[PDB]
RNA sequence: GCUUGAGUCUCGUAGAGGGGGGUAGAAUUCCAGGUGUAGCGGUGAAAUGCGUAGAGAUCUGGAGGAAUACCGGUGGCGAAGGCGGCCCCCUGGACGAAGACUGACGCUCAGGUGCGAAAGCGUGGGGAGCAAACAGGAUUAGAUACCCUGGUAGUCCACGCCGUAAACGAUGUCGACUUGGAGGUUGUGCCCUUGAGGCGUGGCUUCCGGAGCUAACGCGUUAAGUCGACCGCCUGGGGAGUA
RNA sequence: AGGAGGUAAAAAUGUGAAAA
């Protein structure tokens, strides 16, 4: 709860899951989001619909937490990528900032080779 | 497709702040010569001023800080 | 990298990525260099670009239109 | 490298003027210096592969020029080898 | 350096020497040298307590200054001396008031590098100071455990300890065992690693070399008779008993850490 | 000699102790025959990336035609003192002044 | 003996040329707290792997090693292999306008000599990630197979060693000579710098194509066109580039 | 229309002798 105004939701968007716990810039973490824990296994793991139903079930009972607008920091491609946080804006909960931090290196350490 | 050294002599240096930031973009990319139409030998100098001012902290290595 | 707009956005509305990459540099420069082949795949599509250039010059013959 | 001064030095030290640089004896002597000019660089770094390639290229130009002057003149050859201290 | 001799005779073949020309080829400094008789592994009762010990060349005990409580006065490294008792070479220092001391030789130490101990000396290999005054992430040796003990950890040739974390009055250390232990920040430590790091490459070569180092031959368990050791006996080589010590205790797998009072100070186990 | 462009920059806390040392390095610049061209104290503008701490550091420029012996001296001088934020030396180009920026 | 060959100096041109030393940020990422709900995970789908001590995830703090996103381009330099952030250091070679200088010193080359991807190997370090050998789950009529989760050597820097490749523009090197179009291209001559240039000059390079030539394909002023210098190599296929 | 994003499960064998 804690009854605050806004917050900093950092979204680690993997190729399979838009993992986001309702977090803050100070570490205050309450409300999870999972593309597998919201059901949707099989082909439905990397599907955008898995994330969106999980994102509404991420902002579940957060009105009591006081939080309305949340700083989205989306990291990676993400299964939804344009609807996960958008339906939250379509439901009304606007975003203070969408900082899509793509972690681009200068091609340092050698990357793997899956899908031979 | 601009006034170049044959006519428009110009020092391509990292000291001149104006022209240095005129070929950059917000997405962490020096704008290539395929659209701006700069000359190649000066493009190498255009390339160098970015790496030079990246050390001077006129431009970062990323864009989010 | 950033699509906010902050007062009047209310939706995603992200065609900035659809016009630049949208998956481009993430799904290609994530891994797998190989250091040997791509240049031919670059040049063959560049030959296709040459073929796109060659076919545009041979448009005006008669065409019956 | 053999910078402009030291080149312009020996020509005025082994020749008649500074224009005698494209003359044979000084053509030799600049290259003898060129070996010594690079001796320090191979005393260090031990891996400058292309750098030694220039030096081996040079010693032929020394030796091939060493025989042309020798061909036209036995005594100028004997002088040049002792004016500098080369050909063993 | 590390030289291998030519096979002029068997027994000379696999030998590798540890020759270090910087070492002081002289006679050690007299007043810093006390006697030390050998023991042969025999306690007050005269019985052999620890086996495989005896003989060897006669060695003298060099008084190695461990405490280094002389603080504030600089010390000039005089000469690098070989040491029979240690595994690393030592250094004769010269405290500027006119004192001679023997200290352990750190890695990059030369004959003349002036050192200093105490809180005043800056971070330099060979300087000694309390660990609260050392930047965490460094590399030390000769570490005390009680403040004023003398320095017990990281004394062998080619060892070192990395200071990993400093929590208040306690400091966590990367000990050379793949293990982490807590220690008082007021404890002193000497900076840098311990020199003579090529000592590990030493090959004894022949059997006689270990004999003159004081090590007396061991005896295998199965070669004994079944009253002297729990193994052995039988037709010879007919094993089948789990590996045990000569005193019935199992070896090859049994943890024997029995302290109970210092597990508070051990953070992480031996790897 | 080399027509180099020595520059550096400095964080605000150090910005008020480097001016004492600015005289020390200008004792070095002029003390090795090095002909000074700029001395630009630009002012505390905001940094591009957070350099060792937060942004907004002061910048001081040199641009001095000096011999190579002192350029070896200066880089080595900051090795023992990482207080003054690193100095970058640029090539000849044979010029003197572009005033403020 | 001169001079168009060749060679030297002068003066500017550009460059991942070679090596050595620092640097910096990001990035999978280990040492952990904060705080926190049950999965994380992967694909053809499932699963061993993996987490309720609180993982994925979360931000601030700390440790690195190894490579440099955009720039970057049939672009540059080097004999080739091959070489790519930045910065100064010692150092390679080429090009260019125009002069002075010696006056055929050259061209190629058996032998010999040096360099010579990677892998492998030797001693010593070093190890983050990737990943042979090695483990497992399944798809399977078979799995020492794709797909899938772990991981060693290797990769690593220094010194050695091997001396192999589709080491290949599959075209030896040297020089002369023989219609052009259209790109990239850096020194550089004149004219109005009048203005995004007009008019050229040459180094080098890319593509389509002329005569010619070619078995044909195609190459085609960087020739496989027209000639000359000289070295090396082939004589049906397998056997065998082995004994 | 120049640039771009976006794209799909394991599937094997049929040894001999027949060219105006």
């Amino acid at each position: 709860r804690k009854q605050v105004s806004d917050g900093v939701a950092h979204i680690h968007a993997s190729f399979n899951n838009t993992i986001v716990t309702i977090t803050d810039r100070q570490g205050n973490a309450l409300g999870w989001a999972t593309a597998g824990g919201s059901g949707f296994r099989g082909s439905r793991k990397s599907t955008p619909f898995a994330a969106q139903v999980a994102a509404e079930r991420c902002a579940d009972a957060v009105k009591e937490y006081g939080i309305k607008n949340l700083e989205v920091m989306v990291k990676g491609p993400g299964p939804g990528r344009e609807s996960t946080i958008r339906a939250l804006n379509a439901a009304g909960f606007r975003i203070t900032n969408i900082t899509d931090v793509t972690p681009i290196p200068h091609n340092g350490c050698r990357p793997p080779k899956k899908r031979r | 497709f601009c006034r170049f050294t044959a006519e428009g002599v110009q020092e391509i240096d990292y000291k001149d702040i104006a022209t240095l930031k005129n070929y950059i973009t917000e997405s962490g990319k020096i704008v290539p010569s395929r659209i701006t139409g700069t000359r190649a030998k000066y493009q190498r100098q255009l390339a160098r001023a970015i790496k030079r001012a990246r050390y001077l902290s006129l431009l970062p290595y990323t864009d989010r800080h | 990298i950033k699509v906010r707009e902050n007062e009047p956005f209310d939706v995603a509305l992200r065609r900035f990525k659809r016009s630049c990459e949208k998956a481009g540099v993430l799904a290609e420069v994530r891994r797998r260099e190989f250091y040997e082949k791509p240049t031919t795949e670059r040049k063959r599509a560049k030959a296709s670009a040459v073929k796109r250039h060659a076919k545009k010059l041979a448009r005006e013959n008669a065409r019956r239109t | 490298s053999l910078s402009t001064e030291a080149t312009a030095k020996i020509v005025s030290e082994f020749g008649r003027d500074a224009n005698d640089t494209g003359s044979t004896e000084v053509q030799v002597a600049l290259l003898t210096a060129q070996i010594n000019h690079l001796q320090g660089h191979f005393a260090e770094h031990k891996k400058d592969h292309h750098s030694r390639r220039g030096l081996l290229r040079m010693v032929s130009q020394r030796r091939k020029l060493l025989d042309y002057l020798k061909r036209k003149d036995v005594a100028r050859y004997t002088q040049l080898i002792e004016r500098l201290g080369l050909r063993r | 350096a590390v030289v291998k001799c030519k096979p002029t005779s068997p027994g000379r073949r696999h030998v590798v020497k540890v020759v270090n020309p910087e070492l002081h080829k002289g006679k050690p400094f007299a007043p810093l040298l006390e006697k030390n008789s050998k023991s042969g592994g025999r306690n007050n009762n005269g019985r052999i307590t620890t086996r495989h010990i005896g003989g060897g060349h006669k060695q003298a005990y060099r008084i190695v200054d461990f405490k280094r409580n002389k603080d504030g006065i600089p010390a000039v490294v005089e000469r690098l001396e070989y040491d029979p008792n240690r595994s690393a070479n030592i250094a004769l220092v010269l405290y500027k008031d006119g004192e001679r001391r023997y200290i352990l030789a750190p890695k990059g130490l030369k004959a003349g590098d002036q050192i200093q101990s105490g809180v005043d000396a800056a971070i330099k290999p060979g300087n000694t100071l309390p660990m609260r005054n050392i930047p965490v992430g460094s590399t030390v040796h000769n570490v005390e455990m009680k403040p004023g003990k003398g320095g017990q950890l990281a004394r062998s040739a080619g060892t070192y300890v990395q200071i990993v974390a400093r929590d208040g009055a306690y400091v966590t250390l990367r000990l050379r065992s793949g293990e982490m232990r807590k220690v008082e920040a007021d404890c002193r430590a000497t900076l840098g690693e311990v020199g003579n790091a090529e000592h590990m490459l030493r090959v004894l070569g022949k059997a006689g070399a270990a004999r003159w180092r004081g090590v007396r031959p061991t005896v295998r368990g199965t070669a004994m008779n079944p009253v002297d050791h729990p193994h052995g006996g039988g037709e010879g080589r007919n094993f089948g008993k789990h590996p045990v010590t000569p005193w019935g205790v199992q070896t090859k797998g049994k943890k024997t850490r029995s302290n109970k009072r210092t597990d508070k100070f051990i953070v992480r186990r031996r790897s | 000699m080399r027509h180099y462009e020595i520059v550096f920059m400095v964080h605000p806390d150090q910005s008020e102790q480097v001016p004492g040392m600015i005289e020390r390095y200008t004792a070095a610049i002029t003390g090795a025959e090095g002909k000074i061209h700029r001395l630009e104290d630009w002012g505390r503008r905001q940094l591009a990336y957070p350099i060792n701490k937060l942004h907004k550091a002061h910048y001081v420029l040199m641009n001095v035609e000096a011999p190579q012996e002192v350029i070896d001296e200066l880089e080595t001088t900051f090795r023992f003192n990482d207080a003054v934020i690193r100095s970058m030396v640029m090539r000849t180009k044979h010029a003197v002044t572009e005033a403020s920026p």
